């Protein structure tokens, strides 16, 4: 027995937290730690060397930004502990961690040590009554309400196509690549450098991320738009200066469909989806093609749906209906799924209890997650 | 919860029943709902402290067992009354409003109050008219035999009462212990030394008639 | 609690109006000193950081224990609660001094219970039972 479970979808880009049963995640904030890089000289300056959440965004020019997660894998565990502490602070969730079961999310095919260390942190440092490390794609499909389909979740750190049959994620058909929104923004930074506009600072990488979110689109025909004269839309920087983007506007999100633009010999996002579908059973391929669900932030590019549909039709067999679903709540689909799962009474039978972790350890999460 | 108590006081002063809407935006406050749910968890713990009670049938006399079961029924009905009170129902309704269904479903089922009430009511026919008061008050061998026959005539009603066979057997052992104590006390007062042998034969005839009835 | 009371007083309209009036008169000495030299922010941070360890300490169970098994269980609870120090930023030397103090309380409680036991008066087997219970308490420690 414990309080209402707390859902924490910890992405590489932004963490989304709330209590189970809420319609949307009420507590969303970027997943980075900001530390001041300048010299504090006077009394009355900003307090604390660690800035997380909207306090980091308000003073963004003052801070060096560090991302703990990279490609869905926690690289700095002290920063991850700080961020999860902030999730429980008086600014977010206003509650003690010793009272609420947690439903953490983890991207598929992650390292085992990542899940083990996450459970160790959540059971030792935060002393949670219970824990359940879920997978993002199956939760997104639960949020959509369907039971069978393919979830092509493309987040900040990792993109992956996961087919689910009657609620069970087929584990031998999961396709994953590490090219995601952060890679697209790094590519955009490189192209802006090739256009004369140079950004170095970790705080200016957030300006590059904003440029990606604001003025970038996917052209239906890359070669046709490539040869034509560009329009050079102008973007207003935070300081008031302007920059003319031009060809970098559409070649930056092209990285999702062509990783070879950065020398990676990995599949494209359309190839990820189609190979996940074609690696599954021959009986399920028709219903998997007829049920494709987009998710994550990187699926919000202008013209993403039409471009992916064209690519999948190019790769898919003929006489097979293709229906890519792009719900409005793509950013919070996986969190809404975690909230739906945690509301059920069956979730009581799913979590690893605190005593179970105390007596077993990593094996408890290893059997219970799978 | 103090806030629920204050709102109940306010709505009773107006001569109206309480409602979820009387709290307004406080129903959407996550901290308030978390406090209510923690209180409901505490209530579940306290109710489980009572509904999980049991007593070893070997230890203590049969009167102790019957008193324990009757008091268990008396406390379970009191808890059932307290669960239906306006304050508890209002707390549950508020928690249901915020989609905190875990607390409400647990309070319905996890308490075990329904199972405990069903079992204690199933035990009711045996404890309702258990006639050991006559035996414990009996001071003559004829009255002891009559009380024993009544005790077993009442134990005849165990067919339509759920009871463990081993527990009923230990209860019969307790009845035997009480019979032994009563016979010892009665025969102690007879002062066998100050009376003749024919009355001794009568007394032992009555005692062994009681034993054959047993 | 006292620091929370002081903070609540600081946010009251009277204090804010006084500081605003002093700012409008360019009397920045008092306002800057009030903002910085109080130490209220650092004290609030420290006590709030320490609160999880101090919140609901089970020391009373050790102080109210009158039997050796109860003392052992209270010690288990006390050390399980002291394991919460990781979440805080409590000084470790201060934690060791707190452990010293908990040892002092354990010694006092054991002395009280053994004084009620009257060890030398009772038979030897009862003495051995009390001794093995006490040494189980020490092994638990
Ligand atoms: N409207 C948008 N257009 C393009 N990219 C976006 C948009 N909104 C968010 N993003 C990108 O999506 C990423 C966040 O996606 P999200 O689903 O939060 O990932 P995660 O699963 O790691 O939480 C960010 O890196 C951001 O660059
Ligand atoms: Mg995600």
């Amino acid at each position: 027995i414990a309080n209402q479970p707390v859902v924490i979808d910890n992405g590489s880009g932004v963490i989304k937290a709330g209590f189970a049963g809420d319609q949307i995640p009420k507590y969303c904030f970027p997943n980075y730690v900001g530390r001041p890089k300048h010299v504090r000289v006077m009394a009355g300056a900003l307090e604390g060397d660690i800035f997380i959440g909207p306090k980091a965004e308000e003073h963004r020019g003052l801070l060096s930004i560090r991302y703990p997660m990279e490609h869905g894998i926690v690289k700095d565990w002290n920063d991850m502990e700080r961020i999860w502490q902030y999730v429980y602070s008086k600014d977010q969730l206003q509650t003690f961690s010793e009272e609420h079961p947690v439903l953490l999310t983890e991207a598929p095919l992650n390292p085992r040590k990542n899940r083990e260390r996450a459970a160790e942190v959540f059971f030792e440092t935060f002393n949670v009554p219970a824990l359940f490390i879920s997978m993002q794609a199956v939760l997104s499909l639960y949020a959509t309400g369907r039971t069978t389909g393919v979830v092509l979740d493309s987040g900040d750190g990792v993109t992956h196509a996961v087919p689910i049959y009657e609620g069970f994620a087929m584990p031998h058909s999961i396709m994953r690549i590490d090219i995601a929104g952060r890679d697209v923004s790094r590519f955009l930074r490189l192209y802006l450098r090739k256009e004369g506009y140079d950004f170095h600072s970790s705080s200016e990488f957030e300006i590059v991320k904003a440029i990606k979110e604001r003025a970038c689109y996917l052209s239906i025909n890359p070669q046709k738009d490539e040869t034509l004269e560009t329009e050079k839309a102008q973007y207003y920087l935070p300081d008031g200066s302007t920059i003319e983007i031009g060809p970098s506007r559409f070649r930056a999100p092209e990285l999702l469909f062509r990783p070879d633009l950065i020398g990676e010999e990995s599949e494209g996002i359309h190839e990820v989806l189609v190979f996940a579908i074609q690696k599954s059973d021959m009986d399920l391929r028709r219903t998997l093609f007829s049920n494709i669900v987009l998710s994550g932030g990187s699926t919000l590019f202008k013209g993403f749906g039409d471009r992916l549909l064209s690519e999948v039709k190019k790769l898919a067999p003929k006489d097979v209906k293709i229906r890519i679903s792009a719900p409005q709540e793509r950013l919070y689909s996986t969190w809404i799924g975690g909230s739906i799962l945690a509301s059920l009474d069956t979730f009581k039978k799913m979590w690893v209890s605190k005593k179970e972790y105390e007596e077993d350890g990593a094996r408890s999460i290893h059997r219970k997650t799978f | 919860h103090p806030m629920i108590t204050n709102v109940a006081k306010q709505c009773y002063e107006r001569g109206e029943k309480p409602k979820v809407t009387d709290f307004g935006d406080k129903v959407e406050d996550p901290t308030f709902l978390n406090q209510l749910q923690s209180g409901v968890n505490r209530w579940i713990r306290e109710i489980q402290k009572v509904t999980k009670l049991d007593r070893d049938p070997a230890s203590g006399t049969a009167l102790q067992e019957i008193s324990f079961w009757l008091n268990l029924e008396r406390a379970l009905y009191r808890i059932q009354e307290k669960r239906e009170s306006p304050e508890v129902l209002l707390t549950l309704d508020i928690l249901k409003h915020g989609k905190r269904f875990h607390a409400t479903v647990s309070f319905d089922t996890d308490t075990g109050l329904k199972q405990a009430l069903e079992t204690v009511n199933d035990y009711n026919p045996l404890m309702k008219d258990f006639p050991l008061n006559d035996l414990l008050s009996a001071t003559e061998l004829d009255k002891i035999r009559q009380a024993l026959v009544a005790i077993f005539t009442h134990l005849r009603k165990i067919r339509n009462t759920k009871y463990p066979i081993q527990r009923a057997l230990r209860l019969v052992e307790a009845i035997s212990r009480d019979l032994s104590s009563q016979l010892l006390k009665v025969l102690g007062t007879r002062k066998l030394m100050h009376v003749a042998y024919e009355e001794f034969e009568k007394v032992m005839v009555a005692c062994f008639e009681v034993f054959q009835t047993w």
